């Protein structure tokens, strides 16, 4: 059994960028793909983009496709994130999601997830 | 390597002390002698004045000292040799010092001797000064082992004919 | 098999095809799964393996304790090469044996697609299928993934 | 390569009461010689098996 | 000294060692002194060693 863990919640100011780490409880040596989604608040998910094992293939949505960046270092299982150029839009919850294989594909563990807020 | 020299000289270091040393153990050639480095003192006419010499290291390689205390076996041997019941000899330098006593008694024979002889060294440091003071049952120095240091070298137990 | 490729991806061991209905590269997500498997167990094994918790702190000794110190000075000295020694013979044979692991995975999947690819298909040695029947991407994907239609083509036969 | 040999292995010798030491140190010679018996011999064992199959 | 906690104490002496007799005498007016220091699982006895010694 394993377990994936996020950084706590934080708050940014506008025009800032946020950076949440992901980790799988029992962190060793990984290649399970990654990915992340946002859940606004009383709406669906939409997906943002994930890694590909040990490729280290990036994939992004065309709604940015500049302003968020993942890399993960394998060796610890981790995840993370280098979103930018936040807004008012952007308030909302990112979970961390695996597919159980190298490549991007259907997702069936999540994590606690973090909830992320944009104000002055 | 060593670099061996006369700490200090028989003429000149000892003109009030009998320093021939006489032991039937030690005979060489089939006649009384003694160790070649240490010296027996003994006192001359009756007298054993205190023997208060110091010496100085004045080279950048450290000096091996060595230095021996008498035992003799009953107190014959202790008046006859040092005329003091009591006596003491005491080593002391920058950072070694320590004081010792004549342990008279009988014990059993070894080498057709009854007393014993127990040897010490220390090591001096470069710039350093040793301080050698007594007053009886004393085995001076007469040479030392100045000593410089050389990686590989080792002892070795081994009867193989050399070539 | 002679000869890497540069523009696929998303796989360590992949095909190719250059029918009508599209040329691209494309990947065996089955084999390189099962291939990530091991390397995976493998490195974890060997840190596993490698305990690190235990105390270092050296020690010192007064000048009459040389004997303790060359003593001392030898056991670290002993466990160090003893360490060294063990870490390169282990990490060099297990790289060894992964490059030839590689190589029997491609190989054997060369040789499952040949099982496969009937005669039909003609071998023109350098890791490649000559097809003497012309087939589209429902075919294509047949002999990629695990299921085939031999019985339905015999052209030239 | 891997199998250096710079080393000092001159014996020391210890007196009677310091009868710990002389177990200790002899624990310590006798152990690595065990030790470097074991993977000299491994090493080579395996090395073999390996060329032959390589032919 | 007793020891009334539940945790090891660690204890501090000294000996001191004057180089003549007239340090001794003006110090402690007593040409043989002793110290001792003796405990449940713990004793000795001290002497002042007086000898002039290198600077
Ligand atoms: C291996 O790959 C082949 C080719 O991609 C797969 O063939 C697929 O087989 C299914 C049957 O379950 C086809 O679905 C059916 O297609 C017909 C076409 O008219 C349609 O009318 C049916 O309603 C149904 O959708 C599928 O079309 C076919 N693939 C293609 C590209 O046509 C095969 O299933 C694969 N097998 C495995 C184990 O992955
Ligand atoms: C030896 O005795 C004489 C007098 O008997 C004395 O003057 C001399 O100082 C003594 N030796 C030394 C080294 O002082
Ligand atoms: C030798 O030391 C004793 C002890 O103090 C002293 O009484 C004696 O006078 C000393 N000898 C000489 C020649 O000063």
């Amino acid at each position: 059994q394993v377990q994936l863990v996020q950084s706590g919640a934080e708050v940014k100011k506008p025009g800032s960028s946020v950076k949440v780490s992901c980790k799988a409880s029992g962190g060793t040596f990984s290649s399970y793909g990654i990915s992340w989604v946002r859940q606004a608040p009383g709406q669906g998910l939409e997906w943002m983009g994930g890694i590909i094992g040990m490729f280290g293939t990036t994939n992004y949505a065309q709604k940015f496709q500049g302003r968020v960046t993942i890399t993960a270092d394998e060796f610890t299982s981790t995840a993370y994130m280098e979103l930018s150029s936040l807004r008012s839009e952007d308030t909302a919850v990112y979970y961390c999601a695996r597919g159980g294989s190298y490549y991007v594909d259907y997702f069936h563990h999540w994590g606690q997830g973090t909830l992320v807020t944009v104000s002055s | 390597s060593f670099e061996r020299f006369e700490i200090f000289p028989k003429e000149s270091s000892w003109p009030n002390h009998t320093v021939t040393g006489v032991s039937a153990s030690c005979s060489h050639n089939g006649k009384s002698s003694f160790y070649r480095n240490l010296l027996w003192l003994t006192g001359k006419n009756g007298l054993y004045p205190n023997l208060s010499k110091s010496y100085v290291n004045n080279k950048e390689k450290e000096v091996l000292v060595l230095w021996g205390v008498h035992h003799p076996p009953n107190i014959g041997n202790q008046r006859a040799l040092y005329h003091t019941e009591n006596a003491y000899v005491s080593v002391v330098s920058s950072h070694y010092s320590r004081r010792f006593t004549p342990e008279i008694a009988k014990r059993p024979k070894v080498r057709d001797q009854e007393g014993r002889i127990n040897y010490y060294w220390t090591l001096l440091e470069p710039g350093d000064t040793i301080i050698f003071e007594a007053n009886g049952n004393l085995i001076a120095p007469w040479y030392a082992f100045a000593l410089s240091r050389g990686f590989g070298s080792g002892i070795i137990t081994s009867n193989a004919p050399m070539d | 098999i002679e000869g890497g490729w540069t523009g696929m991806v998303d796989g360590w061991y992949g095909y190719h095809h250059q029918n009508e209905q599209g040329s691209g590269y494309a990947a065996d997500q089955k084999s390189t799964q099962n291939a990530i498997n091991c390397i995976t167990n493998k490195v974890n094994s060997v840190i596993e393996k490698m305990n690190t918790q235990f105390t270092a702190v050296g020690k010192e000794f007064n000048k009459l304790e040389r004997r303790m110190e060359n003593l001392n000075k030898k056991v670290d000295d002993g466990f160090l090469d003893i360490w060294t020694y063990n870490a390169e013979l282990l990490v060099l044979l297990e790289n060894e044996r992964t490059l030839d692991f590689h190589d029997s995975n491609v190989k054997n999947l060369y040789e499952k697609v040949k099982s496969q690819l009937k005669n039909n298909a003609k071998e023109i040695g350098n890791g490649c299928f000559e097809f003497y029947h012309k087939c589209n991407n429902e075919c294509m994907e047949s002999v990629k993934n695990g299921t085939y239609d031999y019985p339905k083509y015999s052209e030239e036969s």
